[PDB]
């Protein structure tokens, strides 16, 4: 098993109707946030709003990314999730409007059911049925196709069209072969060989495959759940042609471009009228953009225009800036880095810093995660270094002292490994010191 | 042998015993007992492989063994690990993106494990005779395939036969036939048959033919890295993309769909997955988002352990307005431990210089060895380095065989240092080119 | 254009249209210079460039030929020669839909399954129309 | 005839088998330290023993050191690589230039094959094929003016016979080793089959059909990689016009490069190929921003690396691309650690009129002596470089007066008529708008 | 042949010298700078001497000097088959070429090889054509009649013949031309016979005729490269051209030199306004004189000790001390009344316009007083003028109402520096209503 930072977090931890515990889902303290963020899973269960933003801020190591997988993990695997950074938005093939839209568009998910008939099994016969009275001037002209199936527990022949012999001949199947009929369109293809014909040749590079359990006809329920920008990255390319330019595109390198509004509207009618006839379900996402400072004020502009959208998801940013300045202006002076003419749209979700007590049961836990057994007095020390250097720093000191005490053939984590890897690995605050008093060309 | 004496080549691993205790001098690096001890720990925590995703950051002066340091963890490493080695200028790219770029050379250094298990028959093909029924549907074969050694006779398929039609063979033609998976393959043409032909052609190439057995049993292992996977599954013919680095921003769904793979093989059975080391010399060169992306980049599951040099003080961090420490943000250095390195003295450097001199078949004096030391001491240890391969020349030059106290002061008179440099551009500054582009050419006022 | 026009049982028409502008390139440059002869090692040289030191022969490259086949599921190990030394029109138009096994680090997107679908879809299905 | 372009009469060093410098021999007068220690550094580059080491010299401009690599170059020899450059040519719109500093790396590091050319050439006597449809094989009868000689091919050059058209009658050309064919024309013998025939006609070879030849092959592993990397494909023997999509420059993935070491390794262990590293050499190198010199210390540890040769004339200068770094010579103190530096003097009085009178000897010129006086007068009191440029004006002004010799007056006409930078610029001091 | 109107330097034609590379005072339309003009007649015979190469010169002076004048008289004076470049400093900076790239290309565009071959030619009229077909058409036969002046002929055709004269279709009395190495036929035009048009050939039917080309060193560098093919020369793709190609091209110029295959013919590369080059093209300037394939290099500009591109300091002529130091400056002088008058008559000659004395004079009061370019506008201009009252020549009424109707610069910024609240400033203040 692989731990990186996460994975002792399930969820947030509230009960039914109620205030969030203290000791619940791997969280320690941040009470009211997990309140907000219960409300706002709510909200997005809810199904109904569109183009909401919410901004959670605070100081560094406090909880935001946690929070947002907390809100990932609360929603569940079917709703979708994408997590971005702020620097992923600037890119060298399109704009980064495009981008944001692309990113935008993944978080939107819809449910799609369908029911499918179909014939598989081994090919039992294959005899192209002549007419009673041919034509002249041709050969063979066939009245029908007669095709005869086996599978597990099942043998059935079957009539076809007369057309499905072309599609017979195209992908070379023959007797002893298993195929897969569709029902309404024909199109047989070729599974593969049976596994009863494994040994009949010495040297043979076929594939073998086993003969297919259940009846030969059968009718499932498929549900399948796509993303929006993935109807939109495949309605743009060309379909599957004989013309020189697409399969030129198809064997050259996949530059994107900037997909029009006319596509996705056309994308939102069709889905709209899948959804009314009672197929299609809609099912929005969340998009999490951390460190929102690195973004330009264009881009700032285009989420004060995308957040109006009808189709919008709900979009969670997060910063741990001040009083700083916009970028791409020089006196836009302004909380988080956010101008406020998004802020005035967005509300915002304050994070605490934690104590002597959090940062101890954050430590045990962290070391429960990983598989260590740790003492008393190692752990004291521990939450005293958390809370003199940074709760990070203290979190990143217990694997190596867990090396130190597999070196010495101990289970076991003492104060003398903790006082290694002190003497070991440095912090900041030591490296800065060491900095600032040193004048060997450092 | 394609391969030189580089400028740090005897280092061969991390100079440690079973308890992570550094030697004074064993296996190439001399003194550093405490970086040593920390590499030798973040060697263990590689090769356990149950944690993810964390960066160290070596820092010191210029001149220290930073790079020595990663060359030693690369080489204790061993192989079939992956370990990158970047630096800070290759990220900045005109067909990608730099946060694609840290992200490839991320997913560059974490790979998984294929165990495949061959049949091969590999041999000359003597006869092919072709048999086909009264329907003509499928067609049987004779394969007569012959050895040094022995010589049988197998049967073909219709696939087999027409793969076999596809790279056209004749008789004395060097193939291999797996039994497994049908793998074919044209070696090319014996040697027996070279005199008959009177002309080659452009296709054509001469191997000999194999002997011992037929069907040979052997097992190999594959280490894929994800990044391969990522170049092969977002194109049609990818490989070429491989080699010659076209991929142009992988979309991100893939990427997923390729961890949700390798996930779901882990969980079957069929690969493992091996972690490995990415390796940024000079960091402090990189933009502020490169920073953002790296700290929030290294929070998942399939991130390896990054290691990132740096020699400078509190300076300003590029694409910002600022002072830090080791010229990166307080966010980075919070998600970081770092390991310090400290200069040297005279025997250390002394040890250093005869090693590097060993390596390079340079014979000194004692008086010379001292002498050396002595301008290690002064000047940088670099310049020492490259005075003994300079004055070994000026040795073969008197027809000598060790070099002696004369050719290190011959060698210190024809090639100068920095400081003697500076002294000797400022003395003279008239005639250089000045910051205002101020020169005088003419000699005589 | 400059072609053969008319100065005015079947009558004869035959493409014949040729650009005014005319580029003069003197026998001395092609001769010595891309056709080969006694004295150039055009053939020499493209041979040692293509065929002896290329990555992808597998008279001497047979590893890496190996690895790329357990990669991508070719079931030749000379395709990538192939497809390395032929140009790209010729490539994509005589690329054949041959068959890939099973076993290899590749297998179909989630795009290309929504595609293989709607190849002879009729309509009023809600994954055609979409 | 004979050109001359601000060198060529810089033969050598000018060394003997000590190791010291003569003071006027080789076309080289004065510098003798500087001289010396270029001899060491291609005593050191002969050795073929080291990889990765870098040589900075120093000095003002018109001093010397770009004939100083043209010697080591001339010195070296042709079969070692030498590729020159300047520091602005880093700079592409293609590729990053990093990728452009890789390359010029790799440019430098060459090989030598030893191959052999055999070549079949002469008038088609017979052509008959069989098949084994598929032939097996052709058998091809050749004749010129020596004899005749037959031959069995195989049916790929079968292919090619047909691709160029050849019927009984036509000149060919076969290489034997490579496979190529090409058709020269028809034979003079068939030539008045009819009287007028868009057929060219050459005569028969007046030597054998068989010729045997031994050659050496030159390539460096730049133009390996390339040839193993191209995007759009391999390319054919004859493409007039140009490919149907514009082949740009990429990023060389350092796959490929291991996988050409190895190859290139398993050549060499076979004895077939020869491994001779050569010279990098940057002329201009402050002209470089800081990300190349953070990628030159990376480049310079590798183990395949040549030996990198810097010039530069600049003093104590802000490096490009930073605001706040004051470095000696324009390189910054992280890779000047790493060098040796040569540091290159200015010329006296007696060298400047030495090097007056040599390029007044390789541009075959008569010169006075009192006009040689005049020149070194001149040269020490504008520059160096105006009397080597004002020497060919004087030239032409004696030819034009029908005199075979320069005299005093045809220098007093050149420096009439042709400026200095100072003049020039006493000019533009006390001038009203814009001279 | 060279469809022109009427150029501004179309008077130049050629430098007006002596055998003695003495300047007349009045040749080839070039009046007044003996000096300028004896130095260019100077580099003009370093360029036809050729055996130096890789040297610069530079031509500064102020503005409406000659400058571009006597670049344009070193280009007619030099004549044809030799190459010259006229490039101007804002050409280099290429979206999909670099600097240093584009320098390459024009510096080996100035450099050609000339190449003597023979090509054997029938060219004649033709007679009368027979083309017989058999019972199943499979052979073709037949027989041309073909004469010139002094000889007729008939010719036994093949099959190749047959084909390439159905195709491109030839009647009687029509003059085409017959390579046979090549198979290419061309209709030349018609015989002058009643019963467009070209005469009968003369002398004898097969000629064979030398014809003497000159390529230069970037076209044998483009059909070198593989990459793309010929006609990048024409759409101008060529892309960044690597430098192995270029040491080919050297070595084999120079192993054709030595067999005496070939010749090298340099040139003149012209670089008009050179100061706004950045500091990086300098430097490649700089390196790049002193290979063996190098043209000479000519340099115009006329500023001051102004701020040098892609720096921060300031240099004389706009260019690094470094680039001075490896040229010989030629500089030029403003005009006299004498000089001023004598080239706007030169002007009024070549613009078909018929000027009286004091229109003349009055061109010169003006022409001394402002600018010789505002006479040189002026005195077309007036012609038009003088034309609406239907009357030839040019009279001061006319000169005068083309001063009043079109100003000058000066005129124009004292007419903007008392009406500054009508136009838009540096900080986009502007007044548009006449009241308040
Ligand atoms: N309330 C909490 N409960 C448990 N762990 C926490 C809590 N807050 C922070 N952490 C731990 O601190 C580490 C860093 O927190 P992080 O998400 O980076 O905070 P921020 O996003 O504010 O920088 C995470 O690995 C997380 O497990
Ligand atoms: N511990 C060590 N043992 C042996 N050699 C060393 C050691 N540290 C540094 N060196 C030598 O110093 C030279 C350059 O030092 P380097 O490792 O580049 O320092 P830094 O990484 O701080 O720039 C190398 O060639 C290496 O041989
Ligand atoms: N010692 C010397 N002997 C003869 N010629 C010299 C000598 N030093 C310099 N030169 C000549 O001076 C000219 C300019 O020198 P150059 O190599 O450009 O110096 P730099 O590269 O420092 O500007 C060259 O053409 C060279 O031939
Ligand atoms: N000596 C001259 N003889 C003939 N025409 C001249 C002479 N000097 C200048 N001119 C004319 O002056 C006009 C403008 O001069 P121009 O050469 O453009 O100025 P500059 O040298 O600043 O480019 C040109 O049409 C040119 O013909």
């Amino acid at each position: 098993t692989r731990t990186a930072a996460h994975t002792h977090i399930k969820g947030l931890g509230l009960d039914e109707s109620g205030v969030a515990k203290r000791v619940e889902g791997g969280f320690v303290g941040q009470i009211e946030a997990r309140e907000a963020c219960g409300v706002i899973v709510d909200l997005i269960k809810a199904k109904k709003m569109s183009g909401r933003a919410i901004l959670l801020a605070g100081g560094p190591s406090t909880g935001k990314t946690a929070l947002a997988l907390a809100i990932s993990q609360e929603l569940g695997p079917k709703v979708p999730f994408c997590p971005l950074v702020g620097s992923e938005l600037y890119s060298v093939e399109v704009k980064k409007t495009e981008t944001l839209m692309e990113n935008f568009r993944r978080a939107i998910g819809l449910r799609i059911k369908e029911t499918k008939e179909v014939y598989e099994g081994e090919v039992t016969e294959l005899t192209p049925e002549d007419a009673e009275n041919p034509l002249g001037g041709y050969g063979k002209t066939i009245s029908h196709v007669i095709v005869g199936l086996k599978s597990a527990k099942g043998t059935k022949t079957l009539r076809l069209d007369p057309t499905i012999y072309e599609s017979i001949q195209r992908e070379k199947v023959s007797i002893g072969d298993v195929i897969y009929i569709e029902a309404n369109t024909g199109a047989v293809k070729r599974v593969g060989r049976s596994d009863a014909y494994a040994t009949e040749f010495d040297l043979e590079t076929e594939e073998y495959v086993p003969l297919p359990k259940g009846e030969v006809h059968k009718k499932k329920e498929i549900v399948q759940d796509v993303t929006l920008h993935d109807l939109d990255v495949a309605n743009a390319r060309p379909q599957g042609g004989q013309d020189v330019i697409s399969m030129m595109g198809q064997l050259l390198k996949p530059k994107k471009t900037e997909i029009t509004e006319k596509l996705r509207q056309e994308v939102n009618k069709v889905v709209a009228k899948y959804i009314d006839q009672g197929v299609a379900e809609l099912i929005p996402g969340v998009l999490f953009i951390d460190e929102v400072n690195m973004l330009d004020i264009e881009i700032f502009t285009y989420l004060n225009k995308a957040l109006e959208s009808n189709i919008a998801p709900v979009v969670v940013l997060a910063s741990n800036r001040g009083m700083t300045t916009v970028r791409g202006t020089e006196d836009v002076i302004s909380p988080h880095g956010v101008p406020p003419d998004l802020i005035d749209r967005l509300l915002i979700v304050r994070t605490l810093p934690y104590d002597k007590d959090e940062i101890r049961t954050i430590i045990e836990r962290r070391a429960t995660v990983e598989r260590l057994q740790v003492e008393s007095s190692a752990l004291d020390l521990l939450a005293t270094m958390g809370t003199e250097t940074s709760l990070r720093y203290a979190l990143q000191l217990l694997a190596p002292c867990g090396i130190l005490a597999q070196t010495s053939n101990r289970k076991e984590i003492v104060v003398n490994d903790v006082n290694e890897a002190k003497l070991l690995f440095l912090d900041a605050k030591r490296s800065t010191k060491i900095l600032e008093t040193s004048a060997n060309y450092l | 042998s394609l391969s030189l004496i580089a400028a740090h080549s005897h280092i061969t691993g991390l100079g440690l015993d079973e308890n992570l205790q550094p030697r004074p001098t064993s296996e190439g690096m001399v003194g550093q007992l405490q970086a040593r001890r920390a590499a030798g720990v973040i060697l263990k925590m590689v090769q356990n492989g149950t944690i993810a995703g964390r960066a160290v950051l070596v820092a010191g002066p210029p001149s220290t063994g930073k790079t020595a340091l990663a060359m030693g963890v690369s080489q204790s490493l061993g192989k079939d690990v992956p370990f990158t080695a970047i630096a800070g200028s290759e990220i900045f790219s005109l067909e990608l993106s730099k946060t694609e770029a840290l992200t490839q050379a991320f997913r560059k250094s974490i790979g998984i494990k294929i165990k495949e298990e061959t049949e091969l028959i590999e041999g000359e093909v003597v006869e092919i005779q072709i048999d086909r029924s009264i329907t003509g549907g499928h067609k049987q074969g004779k394969l007569t395939i012959k050895t040094t050694d022995m010589e049988t006779i197998y049967e073909l398929g219709n696939k087999m036969i027409d793969g076999l039609t596809k790279e056209k063979v004749l008789a004395g033609d060097v193939i291999s036939i797996d039994k497994a998976s049908g793998k074919i393959t044209k070696l090319g043409r014996s040697f027996a048959r070279s005199r008959d032909y009177d002309a080659m052609g452009a296709d054509t190439r001469f191997v000999q033919c194999p002997e011992g057995e037929l069907q040979k049993r052997k097992t190999v292992v594959h280490t894929v890295s994800l990044h391969e996977i990522d170049v092969i599954n977002s194109r049609t013919q990818g490989f070429l993309a491989l080699f010659t680095g076209d991929t142009g921003e992988i979309r991100s769904e893939v990427r997923d769909q390729i961890n949700t793979k390798v996930a779901e093989w882990k969980e079957e059975g069929k690969a493992e997955i091996v972690p490995g080391v990415l390796f940024i010399d000079e960091v402090h060169m990189l933009d502020i988002e490169c920073f953002s992306f790296i700290n929030r980049a290294l929070e998942d599951e399939f991130a390896p352990i990054v290691m990132m040099a740096t020699n400078r003080g509190v300076s300003k961090t590029r694409g910002t307005n600022y002072k830090s420490p080791h010229g990166l943000p307080l966010d980075l250095l919070d998600r970081s431990i770092i390991i310090t390195t400290k200069s040297y003295n005279e025997q250390e450097i002394k040890t250093i210089l005869s090693i590097r001199a060993q390596e390079e078949e340079v014979e000194l004096s004692s008086d010379a060895l001292d002498l050396l030391t002595k301008t290690g001491v002064e000047t940088s240890l670099r310049y020492s380095s490259n005075l003994i391969s300079v004055a070994q020349q000026i040795a073969m030059k008197r027809k000598n065989n060790t070099v002696e106290v004369e050719d290190v002061k011959r060698a210190y008179l024809l090639f100068l240092d920095s400081a003697r440099s500076v002294k000797y551009v400022q003395e003279n500054e008239s005639q250089y080119i000045d910051d205002q582009g101020n020169v005088q050419i003419s000699i005589a006022k | 254009t400059t072609f053969g026009k008319t100065t005015s049982k079947f009558t004869d028409l035959i493409y014949s249209s040729r650009n005014p502008i005319k580029y003069s390139l003197p026998r001395l440059i092609y001769e010595d210079l891309i056709l080969p002869n006694y004295n150039n090692d055009v053939d020499i040289a493209n041979k040692l460039k293509n065929v002896k030191f290329n990555i992808f022969n597998p008279s001497t490259n047979y590893e890496l030929c190996l690895f790329l086949s357990k990669l991508t599921g070719e079931p030749s190990l000379n395709e990538f020669f192939r497809v390395s030394t032929t140009p790209l029109l010729k490539r994509v138009i005589e690329r054949t839909n041959g068959p890939k096994n099973t076993d290899s680090l590749s297998f179909k997107t989630i795009t290309q399954e929504l595609l293989e679908v709607t190849r002879n879809a009729p309509s009023e299905g809600v994954m055609a129309s979409l």
